[PDB]
């Protein structure tokens, strides 16, 4: 239904040690396709998912200028927040941008994002208007008055509507064999004793995308909110995630506990039990 | 289609 | 200047299947800043060259990063991973169980 693009940047600041390292990450959705590492050897944009291999030669002459325009911007940013925050040439700092734009089932603009972070905290942000900016400190506020006085957020607003939409648009045509296509989760049941008394019930779900999943246990048939732990959704390897639910249970009292899986790949949400 | 990052702070 | 504790999951790509070679995975995420030191073990030995995802955070630009290498699982031979980040007193092991 609803489609991302997303841009996630990292600077991080090597003290006299040459160049600060940038790496750039390109996702549609929760499929990354596009990479760049001031490391790397290429020194290029290069391609980490197979329907965007089929792009042009000037696009990834236009993507890796644009990526480079980016890693020398941020590098610049690094040496003015030095100044900013009035700390030593000999720390090594973390600049943090993403960038990027929401669609809705239609293919129509829902929401655009930019935004940048210093040494893992907030620094400015472009708000859901596209107009004005939100400065965190003192520091991202002289940022603030400086992009207001340039009228940045009008070329922010250009890219978000328009540029980012269309380029979102064009990769899930391009993808629709992988993108779109979602995959149900392969769930299975486990019970462990622990203890004479208690005994543990874990819910699988793996082989899954979107990651968005929604595992919830029942006793009887209501919800049960606490006394489920819950890990964060991991990757697998392949496009695909895992993740699992499980409840600590009275001895003897399985039968009255239920497995509710909510996923998009599944045609009505799954209610399993251990038998 | 990356956006032209090219203000500085 | 903040900084978080990485959160660590070890397991595999496909379910435990002995004999039939499979992935083994070693997920950190949540942590700041990047730096961080991961290993897995073939019975605490270190496993040769394990290659590793793209950096990427997530919305509160925290870390997450995937580390994987080619493994054959066995009844005998156990798999744990080793993590160090600047937020650790001492580096982390954490031994895979076959239902993680
Ligand atoms: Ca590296
Ligand atoms: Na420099
Ligand atoms: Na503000
Ligand atoms: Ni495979």
């Amino acid at each position: 239904g609803s489609h991302s693009m997303r841009y996630f940047s990292t600077s991080v600041s090597r003290p006299g040690r040459g160049e600060p390292r940038f790496i750039a990450v390109g996702y549609v959705d929760d499929t990354q396709f596009v990479r760049f590492d001031s490391d790397a050897a290429s020194q290029r944009m290069e391609p980490r998912a197979p329907w965007i291999e089929q792009e042009g030669p000037e696009y990834w002459d236009e993507e890796t200028g644009k990526v480079k325009a980016h890693s020398q911007t941020d590098r610049e940013n690094l040496r003015i927040a030095l100044r900013y925050y009035n700390q030593s040439e000999a720390g090594s700092h973390t600049l943090q941008m993403m960038f990027g734009c929401d669609v809705g089932s239609d293919g129509r603009f829902l929401r655009g994002y930019h935004q940048y972070a210093y040494d893992g905290k907030d620094y400015i942000a472009l708000k859901e208007d596209l107009r004005s900016w939100t400065a965190a400190d003192m520091a991202a506020q002289i940022t603030k008055r400086k992009w207001e006085a340039a009228h940045v957020a009008e070329q922010q607003r250009a890219y978000l509507e328009g540029t980012c939409v269309d380029g979102l648009r064009r990769y899930l045509e391009n993808g629709k064999e992988t993108l779109q296509r979602t995959d149900p989760p392969k769930t299975h049941m486990t019970h462990h004793p622990i203890s004479d008394h208690e005994a543990t019930l874990r819910c699988w779900a793996l082989g899954f995308y979107p990651a968005e999943i929604t595992l919830t246990w029942q006793r009887d048939g209501e919800d049960q909110t606490q006394d489920t732990e819950l890990v964060e959704t991991r990757p697998a390897g392949d496009g695909t995630f895992q993740k699992w639910a499980a409840v600590v249970v009275p001895s003897g009292e399985e039968q009255r506990y239920t497995c509710h899986v909510q996923h998009e790949g599944l045609p009505k949400p799954l209610t399993l039990r251990w038998e | 289609t990356y956006q032209w990052i090219i203000r500085n702070w | 200047m903040i900084q978080r504790t990485p959160k660590i999951q070890v397991y595999s790509r496909h379910p435990a299947e002995n004999g039939k070679s499979n992935f083994l995975n070693c997920y950190v995420s949540g942590f700041h800043p990047s730096d961080i030191e991961v290993d897995l073990l073939k019975n605490g030995e270190r496993i040769e060259k394990v290659e590793h995802s793209d950096l990427s955070f997530s919305k509160d630009w925290s870390f997450y990063l995937l580390y994987y290498t080619e493994f054959t699982p066995t009844e005998k031979d156990e798999y744990a991973c080793r993590v160090n980040h600047v937020t650790l007193s001492q580096p982390k092991i954490v031994k895979w169980d076959r239902d993680m």
